[PDB]
C-alpha cells in the first residue's frame, strides 16, 4: 500500500 | 546534470538451441537521464513486437528497464540490441553471443 | 523467504515543450514487481503485476490509485519549484526521483524504514534511520528540510513505515506465499573455452535464481582469485528469476585448481563447482 493521503511538496 | 551512459546487457531467457522457441533480451542499466530508445535487431533489421518493463531505478538513482520479445534462434540468423541515449553520439549496437 | 521489503519508486520527468510530466509508478517486494501506474497508459488507474494483488477489492485500486494521482501532482508542483530554487531554464527537461518503504526480519517484524528524494539524479533530502529527522545535500534542500520539520512529515512518514507498510507487506507475503516465500536456488553449470592452445576461460554460470541477491567467487588451490577473472552484473531472465555469470582465464591444463563458489539465499550451503571434464 502506497503512503497517503498526500506528499507534501518541497 | 550528471548524464550516465546505459551498460547494455544481450542475452536469452534459457540456453539457446537451435529451432527451438526462446526469448531475446537486451538490459539496459545505469542511465540517466530516462529517455533512451532500445530496439532489437534480427539480421540487422529492427523486430516489431518487442516489449520492455516499467522504468525504475537503482540506489544510485540510476534507471534501468528490460526490452524484450520471443525469437526462435538458428545457426544462421544474427541477433543484438540497439541503444541510444543523450550520451550516445550514435546509436550503440551490441551483438547478441549465445555463451554470454 | 529471510527478511523482506516492500518498496515504492516514483519518477516524474517533465516535458517542457507540451503538457504535464511523465509520471511511473512502481511497486515491489523483495525482487518482484507487484503494482505499476504510467500517466501514458490508458487505464488512468493503479494496476496490478502479480497475481496475488489481484484480488484486492475495488477499495483498495480506488485508493492506491487516488494516492498514486496524489504523488504524481506533489512531483508536478516539485518540478516548478526547483526549476526556481535552482534558477533553471523553462525549455529543459528535468526529473524528480523518489523510493520509499520498509524492511521486516525473519520474524516479519520491522527493521528498517526508508524515504529518499533526488533531483536530476542526485541526492536531495531523505529521512534518517531514525525516522524522526532528515538529511539535505545542499541549501535548497535545506529550506524544504526547515518546512519539512514545520508540517511534521517526519512524524507521519514514520506512522505509514512502522505501521501501514509492514502491516500490508505482510498481507502481501501472506497472500502470495507461492511465490513471495519461495525461494529458487541458482541452477549452475561451467562452460569451457579454449582461447589458444595453452589458455582457457572457464565461466561459472547460476540461472533461474531467485532473489536477486548472489556471490560467485573463483578460488585457486582454495584461496580467491581476482585477477584474470571478470563478472556480469546480475540480469533479469525476464519471468521473475535472476542470472549471473563469473569467468577465469587459466593455463588449458590447470581447469583442476580452479572452483567456482556460489552463495545464495536458496542453497544452505554454498556450491562449488570445478571443471572435473
Amino acid at each position: 500500500m502506497v503512503w497517503g493521503p498526500d506528499p507534501l511538496y518541497v | 546534470m550528471i548524464q550516465r551512459t546505459p551498460k547494455i546487457q544481450v542475452y536469452s531467457r534459457h540456453p539457446a538451441e537451435n529451432g527451438k522457441s526462446n526469448f531475446l533480451n537486451c538490459y539496459v542499466s545505469g542511465f540517466h537521464p530516462s529517455d533512451i530508445e532500445v530496439d532489437l535487431l534480427k539480421n540487422g533489421e529492427r523486430i516489431e513486437k518487442v516489449e520492455h518493463s516499467d522504468l525504475s531505478f537503482s540506489k544510485d538513482w540510476s534507471f534501468y528497464l528490460l526490452y524484450y520479445t520471443e525469437f526462435t534462434p538458428t545457426e544462421k540468423d544474427e541477433y543484438a540490441c540497439r541503444v541510444n541515449h543523450v550520451t550516445l553520439s550514435q546509436p550503440k549496437i551490441v551483438k547478441w553471443d549465445r555463451d554470454m | 523467504m529471510g527478511s523482506h521489503s516492500m518498496r515504492y519508486f516514483f519518477t516524474s520527468v517533465s516535458r517542457p515543450g507540451r503538457g504535464e510530466p511523465r509520471f511511473i509508478a512502481v511497486g515491489y517486494v523483495d525482487d518482484t514487481q507487484f503494482v505499476r501506474f504510467d500517466s501514458d497508459a490508458a487505464s488512468q488507474r493503479m494496476e496490478p503485476r502479480a497475481p496475488w494483488i489481484e484480488q484486492e477489492g475495488p477499495e483498495y485500486w480506488d485508493g492506491e490509485t487516488r494516492k498514486v494521482k496524489a504523488h504524481s501532482q506533489t512531483h508536478r508542483v516539485d518540478l516548478g519549484t526547483l526549476r526556481g530554487y535552482y534558477n533553471q531554464s523553462e525549455a529543459g527537461s528535468h526529473t524528480v526521483q523518489r523510493m520509499y518503504g520498509c524492511d521486516v526480519g525473519s520474524d516479519w517484524r520491522f527493521l528498517r524504514g526508508y524515504h529518499q528524494y533526488a533531483y536530476d539524479g542526485k541526492d536531495y533530502i531523505a529521512l534518517k534511520e531514525d525516522l524522526r529527522s532528515w538529511t539535505a545535500a545542499d541549501m535548497a534542500a535545506q529550506t524544504t528540510k526547515h518546512k519539512w520539520e514545520a508540517a511534521h512529515v517526519a512524524e507521519q512518514l514514520r506512522a505509514y513505515l512502522e505501521g501501514t507498510c509492514v502491516e500490508w507487506l505482510r498481507r502481501y507475503l501472506e497472500n502470495g506465499k507461492e511465490t513471495l516465500q519461495r525461494t529458487d536456488a541458482p541452477k549452475t553449470h561451467m562452460t569451457h573455452h579454449a582461447v589458444s592452445d595453452h589458455e582457457a576461460t572457464l565461466r561459472c554460470w547460476a540461472l533461474s535464481f531467485y532473489p536477486a541477491e548472489i556471490t560467485l567467487t573463483w578460488q585457486r588451490d582454495g584461496e580467491d582469485q581476482t585477477q584474470d577473472t571478470e563478472l556480469v552484473e546480475t540480469r533479469p531472465a525476464g519471468d521473475g528469476t535472476f542470472q549471473k555469470w563469473a569467468a577465469v582465464v587459466v593455463p588449458s591444463g590447470q581447469e583442476q585448481r580452479y572452483t567456482c563458489h556460489v552463495q545464495h539465499e536458496g542453497l544452505p550451503k554454498p556450491l562449488t563447482l570445478r571443471w572435473e571434464p
